RNA sequence: GGCCGCAAGGUUAAAACUCAAAUGAAUUGACGGGGGCCCGCACAAGCGGUGGAGCAUGUGGUUUAAUUCGAUGCAACGCGAAGAACCUUACCUGGUCUUGACAUCCACGGAAGUUUUCAGAGAUGAGAAUGUGCCUUCGGGAACCGUGAGACAGGUGCUGCAUGGCUGUCGUCAGCUCGUGUUGUGAAAUGUUGGGUUAAGUCCCGCAACGAGCGCAACCCUUAUCCUUUGUUGCCAGCGGUCCGGCCGGGAACUCAAAGGAGACUGCCAGUGAUAAACUGGAGGAAGGUGGGGAUGACGUCAAGUCAUCAUGGCCCUUACGACCAGGGCUACACACGUGCUACAAUGGCGCAUACAAAGAGAAGCGACCUCGCGAGAGCAAGCGGACCUCAUAAAGUGCGUCGUAGUCCGGAUUGGAGUCUGCAACUCGACUCCAUGAAGUCGGAAUCGCUAGUAAUCGUGGAUCAGAAUGCCACGGUGAAUACGU
């Protein structure tokens, strides 16, 4: 059977939104397109700085962006320069004054986007997928998670017939709405096609 | 929710808009200055009529 | 059903004469969610019948029903790839229901001008003990009598 | 969709913006009840003389991200598939799954 | 061949040729016109339909220059398409271009608005006006336009049996597995089986098993009963005005609006039962045994659907399978099927007069009052980004007449003549209006479908897609039934 999106089913109960503003029917489409372009540019530019979340807010007549990362040195730059460049270009794209802020990820071993990115990079570098998955599960469980699951699908190892594999540890109760479950996905491009990766992480009930 | 053909598979969404009204009758000179000087959060929309 | 219990649903008495039987009769005559039409038809027919018979409406109605109520019916069974018609008894509520349904079905298939006249004529014929409803009752009794060896 | 099919819409929008004022009233006096006997004959002729791509009814609403010409919602500027994806990822303020 | 027998036949007993297997016992599943126990609109008990007629609409076939592509037992056929006159477009006929309709690099010349000729248009040949920012720190070409050589751009072209992502179905069925211990040479087994019980692998008690994980239930939304807080654009019990209209002063009680709270737990009484889990009745309460409805889809099955929304390995074309333009087609018509609307009447048709709703939408938008037209509409022209204005009259019902069983005062296809609106343009191929014509059909063969309560049946109202085009899709309320002995 098909399952429902873990984050979407939980928005408004235990999960927040990634965008916050109020608009009438004349501005919704334009604001959405502007946000799409902003996020696209940022993801292209900071591809090597371990980014995991971009939060966009719009006060009266300005734009405010918050970036969550695990390598602030690269983003900030020496004596605050790269952030200035990014502010300039973001203002150019958005069309109004802009402000940029940075935030820290203490432990990239408990973040669902970063684990998926790491697995995808190793798969592109031709590591064995069983090792790639076991390492992630073990580190996550060592650093204090209450449960994790990892799934990988598509022409594994070069085989002619595709497959799907997964591993689990701990608790992952997807039917309980008061549970803090983090979820994200990523793709890998190899000489034989695409490979998909999914990660579930559990941190307790609220 | 399907890309091609299935017609009985659907999702339903809604957006809610909440509304509030305040009125002040006998003001002073400084109150209007403060009210026009104030600042609010990102997701709130405010309109003032004289 | 298999593992259920059926409870009675409260019925409400008719306005002028407080007759649950008459409320049921109006319900059975009713069609398409319209109740006032059926009530008007029933009251008009009952009034004309009372004028014709020189007795109370309740009494005329009860005599008509008594002349059409059944007492034994036939139920089908499958044995050895064949069909048997086993005779069985009838409960009072089922008696009432069958009588009313047969009366209405007979009335609806005549050729007078209005439904009120149809119903008045049918009820009068039933009271005199002749008509399609009594024919049906006789046929049921005969078919039950023909199969007494399978009791 | 195709790149050419995407370019066509840009052309149409530009021409509509260009000739809006001319088409608006200087040519639409045909509805005037006291203009003249046949000073509107020339109006109809020189209206039809203009480019065809300048009439607003030759534009089709397409999705901004993919180009799909079916299944369009005006509130969001997107098609159903992309609306669903953005909604699940959480990028449309105020939207959630509804029940009643 | 030998011996025996009346005969049927008995007894001793080979070779050539052909294959890589044939066989015994036991293990996990699946199946049985084998057995036992349970469940479900599965049968039974009832109420309306489809299969015949006319007309929407989709499909097979046939036809054509083309009738563009996909889905096609249950789980395709009002399906992708929440809306094909041009455009949309993907197909056909004809006219045209080759670094390109859409991008990054090099160089050489310059700068956007008005107007006339030939073209069906694409696209070729014409005039005057214009002088910009900047470092003018001297040319920067930064902005945009035109032209030449590639490096390249482009493909709704093929493979859904090379893939990612998303979806259908068994099925909201109660199941699917692991760690350590123990048994068997082993494939495996136990636990998960047994006595009761539940909607439920729900719970209790036993037993070489002791414990966990994904599912079940709860945490979420809405509906029904009460308390507190703030009373506008909403409300009008008591007081006074009045023009008899919440219209005025006023009031914060009630209906209502959306924020914090209380309430339902087998919690209490009796009986049955293993000192058990539970079961059958009663009291009080708005509500009683998971009170009603929704969201929520386990390990897996069908090489199930989608390269045409998107992305992507391999293959293929690149003066063409890649651009641009006018006119046609997807709307064809001997015929076969699936989903619907409207009838075949008196529980009714036509005329006049009058009760009672809920939920939604509005800026290139919704559009009142007044005047003109028999009508669809037209001309002036307030208010409204809205508990304020507009859409905007609910209909079935109720009272009084008329029709009197006729293919009719029932039904409304089809056709001629006059118009209206949106749109550059309604021939092929739009929706509405008035006058006239007035078809089949009289309850539908063998088959076959939905429904257990405010449900079925019936009557009206709104919204997305949208310049214009619903009988289809998704939502809202009014009136309101019959039956369940039983497996």
């Amino acid at each position: 059977g098909q399952k429902v999106h873990p984050n979407g089913i939980r928005l408004g109960i235990v999960k927040p939104w990634n965008s916050t503003w109020f608009a009438n029917t004349k501005e919704f489409a334009d604001n959405l397109d502007s946000d799409f372009k902003v996020r696209q540019y940022l993801t292209k530019e900071l591809a090597k700085a371990s980014v995991s979340r971009i939060v966009i807010e719009r006060p009266a007549k300005s734009i405010r962006v918050t970036i969550h990362t695990a390598r602030p040195g690269i983003v900030i730059g020496k004596k605050g320069e790269d952030v200035e460049k990014l502010r300039k270009v973001v203002a150019d794209i958005a069309g109004v004054p802009a402000q940029i802020n940075i935030a820290e990820v203490r432990k990239p071993e408990l973040d669902a986007k970063l684990v998926a990115d790491s697995i995808t990079s190793q798969l592109e570098r031709r590591v064995m997928f069983r090792r790639a998955m076991k390492r992630a599960v073990q580190n996550a469980m060592r650093l204090g998670a209450k449960g994790i699951k990892v799934e990988v699908s598509g022409r594994l190892g070069g085989a002619e017939i595709a497959r799907t594999e997964w591993y689990r540890e701990g608790r992952v109760p997807l039917h309980t709405l008061r549970a803090d479950i983090d979820y994200n996905t990523s793709e890998a491009h190899t000489t034989y096609g695409v490979i998909g990766v999914k990660v579930w992480i559990f941190k307790g009930e609220i | 929710i399907s890309p091609h053909v299935n017609k009985d598979a659907r999702d339903q969404y809604e957006i809610r808009t909440h509304l509030r009204l305040v009125d002040i009758v006998e003001p002073t000179e400084k109150t209007v200055d403060a009210l026009m000087r104030l600042d609010l959060a990102a997701g709130v929309d405010v309109q003032i009529s004289l | 059903p298999r593992r259920r219990v059926i409870g009675q649903r409260k019925i409400l008495p008719d306005p002028k004469f407080g007759s649950e039987l008459l409320a049921k009769f109006v319900n059975i005559l009713m069609v398409d969610g319209k109740k006032s039409t059926a009530e008007s038809i029933v009251y008009s027919a009952l009034e004309t019948l009372a004028q014709r018979s020189g007795k109370s409406e309740l009494e005329a109605f009860e005599v008509a029903l008594e002349n059409v109520r059944p007492t034994v019916e036939v139920k089908s069974r499958r044995v050895g790839g064949s069909t048997y018609q086993v005779p069985v008894e009838v409960r009072p509520v089922r008696r009432n229901a069958l009588a009313m349904r047969w009366i209405v079905e007979a009335a609806r298939k005549r050729g007078d001008k209005s439904m009120a006249l149809r119903l008045a004529n049918e009820l009068s014929d039933a009271a005199e003990n002749k008509g399609t409803a009594v024919k049906k009752r006789e046929d049921v009794h005969r078919m039950a009598e023909a199969n007494k060896a399978f009791a | 969709a195709k790149q050419s099919m995407k370019a066509r819409e840009v052309k149409r929008v530009a021409l509509a913006d260009k000739y809006f004022a001319k088409r608006a009233e200087l040519k639409a006096i045909i509805s005037d009840v006291n203009a003249s006997d046949e000073d509107r004959w020339n109006a109809v002729l020189k209206l039809q003389t203009l480019p065809r791509d300048s009439s607003p009814s030759r534009q089709r609403n397409r999705c901004r991200q993919t180009g799909r010409p079916h299944g369009f919602l005006r509130k969001f500027g997107l098609s159903r598939i992309k609306v669903r994806e953005a909604a699940m990822r959480g990028e449309i303020p105020g939207l959630k799954k509804a029940s009643w």
